[PDB]
RNA sequence: UGACGGAGCCAGCGAGUCUAACCUUGGCCGAGAGGUCUUGGUAAUCUUGUGAAACUCCGUCGUGCUGGGGAUA
């Protein structure tokens, strides 16, 4: 159960990085936020969907 | 004397086989 | 999709080739810049093709060169070469032609060896 | 197990280099300081 | 191999030319994302390359 | 080659003889090499190998 | 191949050196991946399979 | 258990006695004991020298033997924080680095490198790659064969890059350890050399208790990385001068 | 010994010629490594 | 036009499953042949590709030759 755990939540973490780059690459205006460390966040202009 | 004593105990051993 | 043009420098066995376009005016030999082509004292031998003409032309194009083989003296005359004749070429095919035979009447008044070779030899007497 | 059900229901090592670790010297604490 | 030299190869006509296939160094997208199969479907792979390698080698 | 003479006399003695390594690969002891005693130099049909043999019948 | 590097005769044109190449060194590129494929895939291709 | 008796001490008595007085000898300065093991060590022979502690006696000091050290790929860092410490600034009579090691030292300036030091040094992330630039000199037996060292006292994770520092007081406490201790390489057969002591720095009592003192780290069960190999039943001990017969000790 | 290693040798006060003739003189008391002499 | 000590840099030749030392010290196994380990000395234009040297730069010195038994620590 507990290697269930860890197979999960690994799986968990991969797919919210997949569809963080899928949402990325849809259309939109987007700037490269960079935080203290280096883990980058991509903010979107404030702009409704037409 | 024992450093002749075991060459010559090395060199014997290896006459007889 | 940009005007690019290239051209070749060669001395006895170093070879440069120039890719010559519009941009910004950056000058870069081997990915550094020109002001870093050693041995320092023939640095003025690169620099001719662009003090001979005024950097009012290399104020709109950016070259970079790419040398390889030969030795030192080899090396800033393949150098000098590959920029005069890259000039020479982007502001015909680009530029005006007026413009064009006027730096080949510059660089040729200072030495033609800027624009052309001396390639074949000895000659058996 | 009850690390396990808490898990559940909440000496240098050089990567490159494997001989390091039977390479490197025990230092002591004597060996630091003093006149050599 | 026979292995030509690369003076004699960059010089070569251009129905001579050798084609030579660099390998690749960069973990491309479509290799990583590639899904191959497990258990059943491995053991099955094995079992058709050596069903093919016995008849290459018997014929 | 390195021992079949132990002197550059010897070698001197049997300059211009014709042997053979183990693979029938013909050849010619040439010259006598200085500071090497009995170190030659000899000349074949061609490249011989490290794991081969010379050989100088005589009688 | 030497013989025939020193019998090139540079004026020698066909119809494949417009899509065959030629690297940096003068030496061959030949694409590992297909000549039935392209290399490189399209946005909504990637969009499909991502 | 417990070695030290008659037999032991008669024959490095006897030992010392020949050398003294053979004029076959009289160039060698040292003591190796060759261990028998019962076994084979399974382990294959990299040429990285393990360090067996020794518990009392400090077979050497590091002022009193050449020390070439071998560095890394620039060298300023190394020979500027090491020349200008003054608690390392006199300890290395070499600091040199691999790529001037072996532009400058090709063909017999290594045998000249041979007999110029007596402690080779090198930094371990280049400690692999000198088998060929030292040659095989270096390799051939076990008296100039180069130890490995830590430079920074700092350690690589990975995704992300060593910061290139060296620590003097850190390097200059492991080349303490390393002449104050003695070493071995493994290997795969049964037997295994380990120097101990030297011919007129040490004495009988002192030789014969870093004798125990390897015999105990090396068939001890724990410290087993560095230490622990000789899992069988260790057969044999002798002793001998490079040039000089196996005096037997403990033929179990 | 502390003398400065740019002074020229005329204007040395003796303690410190007595100091580098004694540091001299018995190096190994000193812990002048052995690599040094030979 | 030097001597030490660091640093920057620039070639063209050359690709046969082929390329390459010697003498020892000992331990163990084996009937022997030998195998494997260990060890010190000597020799060296290294080994297949990366790389040359002269050159360039930066600190430091400072320009009146060579010998063995004798004799001072």
């Amino acid at each position: 159960v507990k290697q269930h755990l860890q197979r999960e939540t690994q799986l968990k973490q991969v797919q919210q990085r997949m569809d963080a780059q899928r949402e990325l690459l849809k259309k939109g205006s987007k700037k490269k936020i960079v935080d203290s460390s280096g883990k980058i966040s991509f903010k979107w202009k404030k702009q409704r969907k037409r | 004397d024992y450093y002749q004593q075991v060459q010559r105990g090395k060199q014997d051993k290896k006459i007889s086989r | 999709a940009v005007p690019s043009v290239q051209t070749f420098g060669k001395k006895k066995s170093a070879t440069a080739v120039a890719h010559v376009k519009a941009g910004k005016g950056l000058i870069k030999v081997n990915g550094s810049p020109i002001t870093l082509v050693e041995p320092e004292i023939l640095r003025f031998k690169v620099y001719e093709p662009l003090l001979l003409v005024g950097l009012d032309k290399f104020s709109n194009i950016d070259i970079r060169v790419r040398v390889t083989g030969g030795g030192h003296v080899s090396q800033v005359y393949a150098i000098r070469q590959a920029i005069a004749k890259g000039l020479v070429a982007y502001h015909q095919k680009y530029v005006d032609e007026q413009s064009k035979n006027e730096l080949k009447k510059a660089f040729t008044s200072y030495d033609r060896t800027l624009l052309i070779a001396d390639s074949r030899r000895p000659e058996p007497k | 197990l009850e690390d396990i059900q808490q898990s559940i229901l909440k000496f240098v090592k050089d990567h490159r280099y494997p001989g390091l670790t039977p390479g490197l010297a025990p230092v002591g604490l004597s060996d630091e300081e003093d006149s050599s | 191999g026979l292995k030509v030299p690369k003076a004699v190869q960059k010089e070569l006509p251009f129905k001579s030319q050798i084609h030579q296939m660099k390998p690749q160094k960069k973990k491309t997208y479509m290799a990583k994302r590639a899904v191959v199969l497990g258990g059943d479907e491995k053991k099955a792979r094995s079992f058709i390359q050596k069903v093919l390698t016995i008849s290459k080698a018997k014929d | 080659i390195k021992d079949m003479f132990s002197s550059a006399m010897e070698v001197a003695r049997f300059e211009g003889a014709q042997i053979k390594t183990v693979s029938g690969i013909r050849g010619e002891i040439k010259r006598a090499l200085s500071k090497p005693e009995g170190h030659y130099r000899a000349a074949f049909e061609d490249k011989i190998l490290m794991s081969d043999i010379v050989i100088l019948r005589s009688w | 191949l030497r013989e025939k590097a020193k019998e090139r005769n540079p004026d020698e044109y066909y119809h494949a050196m417009h899509s065959r190449k030629t690297d940096a060194k003068g030496l061959l590129i030949s694409s590992r991946h297909g000549d039935e494929e392209d290399e490189s895939l399209s946005m909504d291709q990637v969009k499909l399979l991502k | 258990d417990i070695i030290k008796s008659g037999l032991a001490e008669k024959a490095l008595k006897a030992l010392i006695l020949q050398c003294e007085e053979n004029p076959s000898l009289k160039n060698d300065k040292d003591i190796h004991i060759i261990i028998n093991t019962g076994k084979k060590m399974g382990i294959n022979r990299d040429n990285i020298p393990r360090i067996i502690p020794l518990t009392k006696y400090k077979l050497f000091k590091p002022r009193d033997l050449n020390i070439l050290l071998i560095t890394k790929d620039p060298s300023a860092l190394y020979r500027e924080t090491l020349t200008k410490d003054e608690h390392t600034s006199e300890l290395f009579k070499e600091i040199i680095s691999v790529k001037n090691l072996r532009r400058r030292f090709k063909g017999s300036k290594l045998t000249q490198l041979y007999k110029d030091f007596d402690l080779v040094v090198a930094d371990y992330r280049v400690h692999h790659l000198l088998p060929e630039v030292l040659g095989s000199r270096f390799y051939h037996g076990s008296k100039k064969l180069p130890y490995m060292i830590r430079m920074s006292k700092e350690v690589k994770l990975k995704r992300q890059q060593m910061v290139e520092k060296c620590d003097p007081i850190y390097v200059r406490a492991q080349l303490r350890s390393i002449c104050k201790n003695t070493s071995y390489i493994p290997n795969n057969d049964n037997c295994l050399s380990v120097r101990v002591g030297y011919i007129q720095k040490h004495s009988i009592p002192e030789i014969l208790q870093n004798i125990q003192d390897t015999i105990n780290f090396l068939t001890d069960k724990s410290k087993r990385p560095q230490g622990g190999v000789i899992k069988g039943g260790i057969i044999s001990i002798f002793v001998k001068t490079s040039n000089s017969t196996s005096l037997p000790i403990y033929q179990f | 010994a502390d003398v400065d290693l740019h002074k020229r040798a005329g204007e040395l006060t003796q303690e410190e010629l007595e100091r580098i003739v004694q540091i001299m003189q018995n190096p190994t008391h000193y812990k002048i490594p052995a690599w040094f002499l030979n």
